RNA sequence: AUACGUUAAGUGGAAAAGGAUGUGGAGUUGCUUAGACAACCAGGAUGUUGGCUUAGAAGCAGCCACCAUUUAAAGAGUGCG
């Protein structure tokens, strides 16, 4: 099992994929069409993909959401957070806005509940130093 | 919480004599042993169960009491199941083969290596890599295992010569 | 020892209203194997199910002294008790059985628990 | 490195240590402090050797306390000079020390760090010493 | 090494007197020590 | 010689700072048959390396807000890597 961050819009050249999965016995020609299929809904983003390795050289893949807290910069409206969080509260975000963010992360999050999904994001918003309001 | 108070069952068939003072002549199909025992210890034989008891709680007695049980358990098992210690040779041209009772060892020294087992001990060579020293005496099998190890002290830089199976020799980076 | 009482009194409250339960051995209890079961609890309900591996004969068996007096035989060795709150019984007996058959933790050949006055044979 | 701005006399008698300390036996300015078991002379350089050892390990923290300011000079006749023909000169300074006296104090520091800072000072000081804490009956 | 004030260096080290001479032993050979 | 002990090195019959599961007594305290120290079999966190960074270094360049959930349990980290 070797996780990789294959881009959604492209999958063919050796240097990003190539030998690294080619030594796994993976048939690269047969899967590249698949990476361009389901990920087309979210083109232009770098989508991480888990890769299990069956003994029969069969394969099944699971796509994931773009990485967490990157969205927090957008909701804050600021390009970058403080280098001194809490000591420097550069930005603030409403609790209702956090609900919009947590729902996007649900397939990636292992959180049992939407109320718990809130608390998970709350630990990320504090990393940016952003106040929770 | 303590060692010698624990009971030791005899699976059988292992008889145990109680001859003074004090000699324990364990007997059976595989062999016999007579461990030395100073008088202060008290060995007793419950039916198919060896027993040991401490004369006092004094610190000197606390040490000796835990040893006497561990030895008797080593004795009975060697009279039954027996014992063996593997030895994993590692290298390229290294190999070993018997010549009579003697065990020739083609160690990387230009001088040929030979080791003679003591009576009651035999060394089969199922493969050139593995080495097995069968024997009823743990003190002797571990001694012979050390004597064979003496022929080649292991090199930390690379797996060579005698090596316990299994054991991790410390890795080293050459340059 | 006051903390131990919280371990006792709380779990008894579940058993008084408990419906069904199943034996689960603790051997080779991989964390990934647990998550596969925990997600199933999320479908059946929420936090209402309990995994609590407080399976000492001095612990859980005392809870069984009031009700479910069949745990005395199951008490030796590893156990993973489960308790139901609401949820009409069905899949709960079946879901864990499917997991052990595909590797992941010995089932213990299902020693069984309270349902009537019986033991073995999940339905 | 601590020396007096002025002294009434260039030289003084070496004296004779005996008995329990006249005072300062009980630490209170600091949460913890070194306490000598015996009595012996301490040169000014030995005191500086102790404080430098603490400031590094302590990092950020409360100020180091020093209850003891040296005042008694130790005479040092130049080498190979014959006996007599006048008293020598004060090469340096030495504080008087008595058993049970609080040689140093520390405060505002965590319990783990405090155990070490008192220990490193004990090596620089020839006198045997022991861990001590404030008493509050009180 | 041999020093009068043998001390443990890491958690793996263990203090064991042998033949009247205290010796610290560790999985790392460098930490091996004996007093006297 | 008598009685209660202590000492194991020839200490007694040569010093020190310092070091040590040496041993004999005394005291205090944590846990502890609603379970202790040893184990031997179980698992190791979830988003996540998480913010600020250094090409990248995800338990770990190092500076830290070092969060909250899954819960029988685990620090967004004890350590060999």
């Amino acid at each position: 099992v070797v996780k990789l961050q294959i881009p959604a819009g492209k999958a063919n050249p050796a240097p990003p994929v190539g030998p690294a999965l080619g030594q796994a016995g993976v048939n690269i020609m047969g899967f590249c069409k698949e990476f361009n299929a389901r990920t087309a809904d979210q083109a232009g983003l770098i989508i991480p993909v888990e890769i299990s390795v069956y003994e029969d050289r069969s394969f099944t893949f699971i796509t994931k959401t773009p990485p967490a807290a990157v969205l927090l910069k957008k909701a804050a409206g600021i390009e970058s957070g403080s280098g001194e969080p809490n000591r420097n509260k550069v930005a603030t975000v409403k609790r209702d806005k956090v609900r919009e963010i947590a729902e996007t992360k649900m397939p990636d999050l292992n959180a049992a509940d939407v109320e718990a999904a809130m608390r998970m994001v709350e630990g990320t918003a504090r990393s940016m130093g952003i106040v929770i309001e | 919480s303590r060692v010698g108070k624990k009971l030791l069952e005899i699976p059988s068939d292992v008889t145990v004599t109680l001859n003074d003072n004090n000699t324990v002549a364990v007997k059976g199909p595989k062999g016999e042993l007579t461990r030395t025992f100073h008088p202060d210890m008290e060995i007793k034989v419950e039916d198919n169960v060896l027993t040991v008891a401490r004369p006092s709680d004094q610190k000197e007695h606390r040490a000796l009491h835990g040893t006497t049980r561990s030895l008797l358990g080593n004795m009975v098992e060697g009279v039954s199941k027996g014992f063996e210690r593997g030895l994993e040779l590692v290298g390229v041209g290294y190999r070993a083969s018997k010549s009579g009772n003697k065990l020739v060892l083609n160690v990387g020294y230009s001088h040929p290596v030979e080791i003679v087992p003591e009576e009651g001990i035999e060394i089969e060579v199922p493969s050139q890599t593995k080495v097995v020293v069968k024997g009823t005496d743990k003190e002797r099998v571990g001694a012979i295992a050390a004597n064979i190890r003496a022929v080649r002290s292991p090199e930390p830089y690379k797996g060579k010569g005698i090596r316990y199976e299994g054991e991790v020799v410390r890795r080293k980076e050459g340059k | 020892a006051i903390e131990t009482k919280k371990v006792v009194v709380e779990e008894i409250a579940s058993k008084l209203k408990e419906s069904k339960s199943t034996i689960i051995v603790d051997y080779r209890g991989l964390n990934v194997s647990e998550v596969t079961e925990l997600r199933k609890q999320l479908r059946e309900a929420n936090v209402e199910f309990k995994v609590y591996k407080n399976t000492m004969t001095r612990r859980a068996v005392e809870q069984a002294e009031l009700n479910g007096l069949n745990d005395f035989l199951t008490g030796p060795n590893a156990i993973a008790f489960s308790t139901e709150d609401v949820v009409a019984p069905a899949k709960v007996l079946n879901d864990f059985a499917k997991n052990h058959e595909a590797l992941e933790i010995k089932a213990g050949v299902i020693e069984g628990k309270v349902s009537t006055v019986e033991e073995v044979k999940a339905l | 490195m601590l020396l007096p701005k002025r002294v009434k006399y260039r030289r003084e008698h070496r004296g004779k240590m005996r008995g329990r300390a006249k005072g300062g036996t009980e630490v209170h300015f600091g949460e913890f402090g070194i306490q000598a078991l015996e009595a012996s002379w301490i040169t000014n350089r030995q005191i500086e050797a102790a404080r430098i050892a603490m400031t590094r390990y302590m990092k950020r923290g409360g100020k180091v306390w020093i209850k003891i300011f040296p005042s008694k000079p130790y005479t040092a006749k130049p080498l190979e000079v014959r006996m007599g023909s006048g008293k020598g000169a004060p090469e340096g300074w030495v504080a008087v020390v008595k058993p049970g006296k609080v040689l140093f104090e520390i405060s505002g520091v965590s319990e783990e760090v405090a155990r070490e800072a008192l220990r490193l000072a004990s090596h620089k000081l020839p006198i045997k010493t022991k861990f001590v804490k404030r008493e509050e009956i009180g | 090494k041999v020093r009068p004030s043998v001390k443990p260096i890491c958690e793996k080290c263990k203090v064991i007197r042998r033949k009247g001479k205290v010796m610290v032993i560790c999985e790392n050979p460098k930490h091996k020590q004996k007093q006297g």
